């Protein structure tokens, strides 16, 4: 319901993304608390260097400085990852947060965990699951005429890709514009008397190192998710043929299944092959055929 | 945000505050972090204990009211008399033979008899 | 049968207390004095909330100065809050 | 909301001047903030305009439950009234 | 709680965005309770109430101590600096919480929340009945 | 408890003055903090 | 859960104990974190390598930058402040761990 | 631990001084968790000390069992070994 | 936080006529130069190194193939 | 020139002095790990009392 529906690749980005979060919040922090930029007039026994201005002037330059010279990005940058994080967790939270699908999805799991759960199922591949076939060629009506499941996901990781890719293409060329010290000229002579003023701000530099450790895991989630879409254009998960079960315990039933039903397939076999083989017994009609005949024999 | 303004007084009589063309502010001649010293050591030492700690003595005895009120429950053998007396006192108030004989100040079921 | 029997006893054991509905009563008019109480005093004391306010606080011998003029900044805040306040105030009486 | 402010607050018994200018340094977060929201008013009222739209497009007060009735050949599954048919066109809306 | 069944997507959608605007206000409301200030400048050179603003350089030195600084500062935001600027995030929580309000009042009101809790109890077991599945096998 | 609290602290090898008058802005809460207190403390022996 | 018989009166109450332990250290610990200084003020009168203690009353100026009381405070308090007096709260703490370890050690 | 504290750290290259009287508010503070602290290791001393002597003066390995078989005629009630008899009087400690 | 003063120069005070602005600005400066790297990175390699024990140690177990 | 220092270095360093014991004292876990990993052969279980 909300653990089977991770394969490993899932579970590794969903820790990025708790990474990635943490890392936005602290540096939200840091801005929040810490990140100031000084400045100080640029153009001048070695002794003080007194220019005669007070704490207020000290406060103003600071802050048209910080306006003006620093970088936006650089400003917005754990703000920026903060949003992009959030738009992560979204998109991963929303496959099941739409109801339409998350019934399907919901029922899937409900009558799966069902089915493995009927021992009948180990019984054939050697009670009232009888009727829980109706259930099951019930939902094999249903689910089967879907497959926009499938659509929405392949939706959700092209777009989780298109994030990477946006991200790693434009930080890689602001990364280089975050500088310790700058220097800003504005028309604060006349209004304090000078112009040309070098100023820093403390962060600079933790939060380049900051950028560096968010990019490499930013190309990790690029891997990973690159790794999954190759995956989802290679095995052609529109279909699966389980070959194993007909080939195994002998019975010729259980032809195909559809789209939707073959992905499904799919990835509970990327979590475990064995649940879809405990699954596949009810979709045997020989099996249902013993378990009508079973039924028949202890009721007649 | 618990501290003391101090600030001197020029003219001393007995070891107390004497009291005796605009107005001028008066200058101690004394630097910020001078200020700051003299507040601690004042605030140290002529403040009464009993302002400083009053909210430590009473959770202290928040503390020690709440440890009584607790204690028989937390100690082992009165708490197992308790839950023997309670755990048996809610089946006696369920007991379907009770309502009964309460009725009668009939058909019953064995297995209600054995309980009872 | 024995949901009949419970029914009847505890009607019998019920209707001859007559104490819930007399806490009930007095939960109500105590709720009914104290919105009429909180919303007389607050309205009256209301206008002492002021932006600027002027102190002659009698301090020479250390300061060397009579009178003084000093802004709060959270009057105009405090005043906003207890406008709301006494607006939820009155709802609450209108539904005491 | 701007970043620098100009007051003629007019305090020269205690000042002495005519004219301050004020940086306010938070004027550019606000903003981003304030636009942020402002767009998210934008989405909020797009889908209740939508909810209402729909909801004033099909008449929920009858549900003409014909579907189920000419499938399963259940000609016994009448219109439910108003207040229900609401229920049954939200159940729709779920999972019908 | 099994009203999550009675939300349709773009509830859902409206709750997102409440939660959302509920951060975002939370986030303003304590910025400006932390942070917001003004800092400001006298001018000497005045032209109709305005600034006309008109051998290393010197600062310029306006006789005021930090305290006066502090006490015109106080002064411009709370007298110069329009309200819906400063009070934007409580705006904003308002709307938020009324939003919130309108979404679950109905729910919150017992007249209708009686009537839609027996109608999703009976709904459920109705889907769960023994006799619905074959009902409908047979069709 | 009292707001203002004078001090004879004798250090005049650092300051130079002998007696300080000293304003606590927080004496007059914890004086109304000692009271709601003590009146909870009443009811609480009354009930023992 | 129901190992709750196991512990004798003695080990509940040991278990008490120990949370106050913990408790008072870690407030210690979080005050001394934040709220900890010391202010120093020099001595003129220097003599054997030590404070001499040599019209209204005059401040005495020592003419010294806030910065500068700053780095003699951060010096002083690192040079001449009792190493117990520094660590007490983190020793307590610690203690607190053993103690909890060696009460579920055997558990 | 002490209020009062006077270091000599010989800087004078930066400031000129020698000698230095310093203040450290929580020292009287410290002093009270100190003693606080203290006090409680005293109490769980006195605890393990009341623990340890009780096992001593017990010799727990092995059951007696013969007060309660004596008591109620059931004579195949053995005396347990260790491990068994430890835990026994543990449980009985708990409740006999 | 590191605080500076310059080095090179009845005792009385030594003010060498700077502001605050021009302390934190030096502050700045000999904190990124002058503190050494590794002591500035401390908690943060400390932290990865445990974050890393800790992922190492539970991916045993949250390796789905063999869980 | 300047002299300069932030107070945290000698708590840091005391700090860090106790995580490499604690460090020290993994490591031993770990050794005596694979002592018992690379010294019972754990490829083959034999009853023998069964």
């Amino acid at each position: 319901a909300f653990r089977v529906l991770k394969p490993w690749w899932d579970v590794f980005t969903d820790y990025l993304s708790v990474a990635m979060l943490m890392i936005g919040v602290f540096g939200c922090t840091l801005q929040v608390m810490q990140d100031k930029i000084i400045c100080l007039p640029k153009r001048v026994e070695m002794k003080g260097l007194k220019t005669d201005l007070d704490l207020q002037q000290y406060s103003f330059i600071n802050q048209m400085c910080y306006e003006r010279a620093l970088h936006w990005y650089a400003k917005y940058f754990p703000y920026l990852v903060l949003i992009h994080t959030l738009v992560f967790m979204l998109c991963s939270n929303f496959w099941f947060k739409f109801p339409g699908s998350s019934s399907k999805i919901e029922h899937f799991i409900s009558i799966l965990g069902k089915c493995f759960d009927s021992p009948w199922t180990t019984r054939a591949l050697s009670e009232q699951a009888k009727a829980l076939f109706e259930k099951v060629k019930k939902f094999r009506l249903h689910v089967e005429e879907g497959d926009i499941l499938y659509a929405m996901y392949v939706r959700q990781t092209v777009l989780k890709v298109i994030k990477f890719l946006i991200i790693i293409a434009y930080n890689s060329a602001l990364v280089s514009k975050v500088q310790f010290t700058v220097d800003c000229n504005v028309d604060i002579q006349d209004m304090t008397g000078y112009k040309n003023f070098s100023c820093n701000h403390t962060m600079a530099h933790l939060f380049s190192k900051l950028s560096f450790c968010y990019l490499c895991f930013v190309s990790i989630y690029g891997l990973t998710c690159l790794y999954t879409l190759y995956w989802l254009f290679y095995r052609s998960l529109r279909e699966y043929s389980f070959e194993y079960v007909r080939q195994e315990t002998g019975i010729d039933d259980i032809p195909d299944v559809k789209n939707d039903f073959a992905f499904m397939l799919h990835m509970i076999d990327q979590y475990d092959p064995l649940y879809s083989k405990r699954f596949a017994v009810f979709l045997s009609e020989v099996s249902e055929n013993k378990l009508k005949q079973l039924n028949l024999n202890n009721e007649w | 945000q618990d501290k003391m303004i101090c600030l001197p007084c020029k003219w001393v009589t007995k070891d107390s505050c004497n009291d005796s063309t605009g107005p001028t502010g008066i200058k101690y001649d004394l630097d910020r972090h001078q200020y700051n010293y003299v507040d601690a050591v004042c605030y140290e030492n002529r403040l009464h204990w009993f302002a400083k700690y009053f909210p430590y003595l009473v959770l202290l005895h928040t503390l020690i009211f709440l440890a009584c009120s607790n204690f028989w429950f937390k100690f082992p053998r009165t708490s197992s008399k308790l839950e023997h007396f309670v755990s048996i006192l809610l089946k006696c108030f369920d007991s379907p033979w009770t309502t009964r004989a309460l009725s009668e100040t009939g058909v019953l079921d064995k297995k209600e008899g054995e309980q009872a | 049968k024995a949901l009949f029997e419970k029914v009847k006893k505890f009607r019998t054991h019920v209707e001859e207390g007559d104490i819930v509905y007399r806490l009930y009563m007095r939960q109500t008019i105590i709720k009914v004095i104290k919105f009429a109480l909180i919303i007389c005093y607050t309205v009256y004391y209301v206008h002492n909330i002021k932006f600027d306010v002027d102190c002659t606080v009698d301090i020479e011998s250390l300061t060397g100065y009579r009178t003084y003029r000093c802004a709060h900044p959270l009057a105009t805040l405090f005043k906003i809050l207890a406008s709301f306040y006494i607006s939820l105030v009155i709802f609450y009486g209108l539904i005491c | 909301i701007k970043f620098d402010v100009d007051c003629t607050v007019d305090i020269e018994s205690l000042t002495g001047y005519r004219t301050y200018r004020c940086a306010h340094p938070l004027a550019t977060l606000f903003k981003i903030l304030a636009s942020f929201y402002i767009s998210l008013v934008i989405f909020y009222g797009l889908i209740c305009m939508y909810t209402l739209w729909w909801m004033l497009r099909r008449s929920l007060k009858k549900y003409s439950f014909e579907s189920i009735r000419e499938e399963s050949s259940y000609s016994d599954i009448p219109d439910v009234k108003n207040d229900f048919a609401f229920m049954l066109h939200l159940i729709d809306q779920y999972d019908p | 709680p099994a009203y999550r069944i009675l939300k349709p997507w773009w509830d859902v959608f409206t709750d997102y965005i409440s939660i959302v605007m509920l951060m975002i206000a939370v986030f303003g409301g304590t910025l400006q309770v932390t942070q917001d200030k003004m800092i400001c400048l006298p001018c000497k050179w005045v032209t109709k109430d305005s600034c006309n603003d008109s051998t290393g350089p010197t600062g310029i030195k306006y006789d005021l101590d930090r305290h006066q600084y502090n006490y015109v500062d106080a002064v411009c935001y709370e007298n110069r600096l329009h309200w819906f600027a400063k009070y934007f995030p409580y705006l904003v929580l308002l709307h938020t919480l009324i939003f919130l309000a309108c979404s679950n009042f109905w729910f919150k009101f017992p007249r209708t929340s009686s009537k839609l809790e027996h109608f999703v109890s009976i709904l459920l077991k109705c889907f769960d009945s023994p006799w619905t599945t074959r009902a409908l096998s047979e069709t």
